[PDB]
């Protein structure tokens, strides 16, 4: 999961 | 007598104190841009998500946390989210009001954040803010305290844990030798310091009791609170 975390994060 | 910062620390503590006023909302302007909660889910839930988001931007302005893998990036954020929040809200006590300050704009009351949800470390937080008044922590001060609860190798299912320790304690001999510099006129300064870490770290474990006890269907809670816990 984390899905958005992992975006905010990779961005 | 006492060891001042180096050169390398110099450094470290620009890169810190610069991530943490970047991120800090409305640094110049919180106390002039202050609306005082009436008398509250609602709008507790409504500010939680950029307060998060400040914490993200913290951490990805530190060089040393963008070396780290993913997933560690991932559990070191979970760990220190609501320490940060907790700690920003702490240094905007104002003793004339008794208020703390959260998002640089919404001044709450001991009661208001206590029914408003956070419960007993409503207590914690506003009782650490009370005491943060005589240490007269800057900035400086301020982005040390968060680099060290960011990195934290006692967060579990991490990978790297020797390397966050190792990043931890460059921190920590910085913001040290910054304490040495700054020559407060309070005694035992560092040892007392060390004590508000756990303070901080004693409510990032409540937040994590309290929020398994709101649950409240979990699409109530804005997305990325969930994800931080
Ligand atoms: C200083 C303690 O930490 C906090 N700090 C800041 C902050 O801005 N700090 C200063 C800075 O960063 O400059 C905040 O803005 C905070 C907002 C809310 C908060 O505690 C709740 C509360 C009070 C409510 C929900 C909810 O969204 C919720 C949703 C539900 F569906 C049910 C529910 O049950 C109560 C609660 C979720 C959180 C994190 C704690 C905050």
């Amino acid at each position: 999961e984390n899905a958005l975390l992992r975006y905010l994060l990779d961005k | 007598h006492k060891p001042e910062p180096t050169d390398e620390e110099w450094e470290l503590i620009k890169t810190v104190t610069e991530a943490h006023v970047a991120t800090n909302a409305q640094g110049s302007h919180w106390k002039q841009k202050r609306k005082f909660l009436p008398e509250a889910f609602s709008h507790f839930t409504k500010i939680i998500t950029p307060a998060i988001t400040r914490v993200v931007d913290f951490a990805k302005k530190l060089p040393m946390f963008c070396e780290l893998p993913c997933e560690d990036q991932i559990i070191l954020l979970k760990g220190c989210c609501m320490e940060i929040m907790s700690l920003r809200a702490a240094v905007r006590y104002d003793p004339e009001s008794e208020t703390l300050t959260l998002n640089g704009e919404m001044a709450v009351t001991r009661g208001q954040l206590k029914n408003g949800g956070l419960g007993v470390v409503s207590d914690a937080i506003f009782d650490l803010g009370m005491s943060l008044s005589s240490f007269n922590l800057d900035d400086t001060e301020v982005a040390l305290l968060q680099a060290v609860l960011l990195m934290s190798s006692d967060r579990p299912g991490l990978a790297c844990v020797e390397r966050i320790e190792k990043y931890q304690d460059s921190f920590l001999l910085a913001f040290e030798h910054y304490i040495n510099y700054r020559k407060h006129h309070v005694t035992h300064f560092w040892p007392k310091l060390l004590m508000k870490v756990t303070d901080l770290r004693m409510i990032g474990a409540c937040h994590a009791s309290r929020f398994l006890h709101m649950k409240c269907p979990t699409e109530l809670f804005p997305p990325l609170f969930l994800e931080v816990f």
